[PDB]
């Protein structure tokens, strides 16, 4: 997952989970990538699917 | 099964918008971004219960899709959860609305703007959207937005969340009902 096109002011909300390095399950990649931005790039992908 | 209930494609999970029909043919509406690239739809994550197949999909630009029921025994309730739905209507600024999704459940709020343009990026732009202060989260896509017994919109996308609050955009359902020649019941 690449978060270069982020941040994005909106995200569609279908469920396709990703597990972040903060042990939080993000509902989809747009959500995950916006958070990465908000973390100023400290948040990373740990694995695909739920944490 | 009814509006707000979870629906699974081969890609992920969305929510059923409203059960609709044309003559004696039953369909169900949901978000276009959910029907885009999906063929079959199931009622569970196990994929053991089939709902139907995608018959139409419009996204971006708009955000609706329709799925034809192939399952002949599953109940197809003309409600949202237990909330009967008897007609559809146009959103209005200040209108009090309620959304139901498979992730967050039911949440209420109000219409804060109409004919909004939402840019989801990469050329995915949708127009004529209803803006609201209702929250919604991943999995809620395609769920109904209603006002009493009136169908209003289909959940498309937005920002924030139900904990800290947020903004959600909806596709007017009147436009989807008209494109497909279907109607709520």
């Amino acid at each position: 997952v690449d978060c270069s096109e982020y941040p994005k002011p909106a995200c569609t909300i279908e469920y396709r989970p990703l597990c972040g390095s903060d042990n939080k399950t993000y509902g989809n990649k747009c959500n995950f990538c916006n958070a990465v931005v908000e973390s100023n790039g400290t948040l990373t992908l740990s694995h695909f699917g739920k944490c | 099964i009814s509006g707000g209930d979870a629906i699974y494609s081969s890609t992920g999970r969305c929510s059923l918008g409203f059960n609709v029909r044309s003559g004696s043919t039953y369909y169900f509406l949901t978000a276009g971004h959910c029907t885009d690239g999906a063929t079959t739809w199931w009622a569970n994550s196990a994929r053991t219960t089939v709902l139907g197949t995608t018959s139409g999909s419009s996204f971006p630009n708009n955000d609706y899709g329709i799925v034809r029921y192939t399952n002949t025994t599953i109940p197809k309730d003309g409600t949202v959860g237990g909330q009967d739905i008897t007609s559809a209507a146009n959103a209005t600024v200040g209108m009090a609305v309620t959304r139901r999704g498979s992730t967050t459940g039911t949440h209420s709020g109000s219409v804060t703007a109409l004919n909004a343009t939402v840019n989801y990026g990469g050329g995915d732009v949708v127009y004529g959207m209803i803006r609201t202060n209702v929250c919604a989260e991943p999995g809620d896509s395609g769920g109904p937005l209603y006002s009493g017994t009136r169908a209003i919109g289909l959940t498309s996308g937005g920002s924030g969340n139900c904990s800290s609050g947020g903004t959600t955009f909806f596709q007017p359902v009147t436009e989807a009902l008209v494109a497909y020649g279907v109607s709520v019941y």
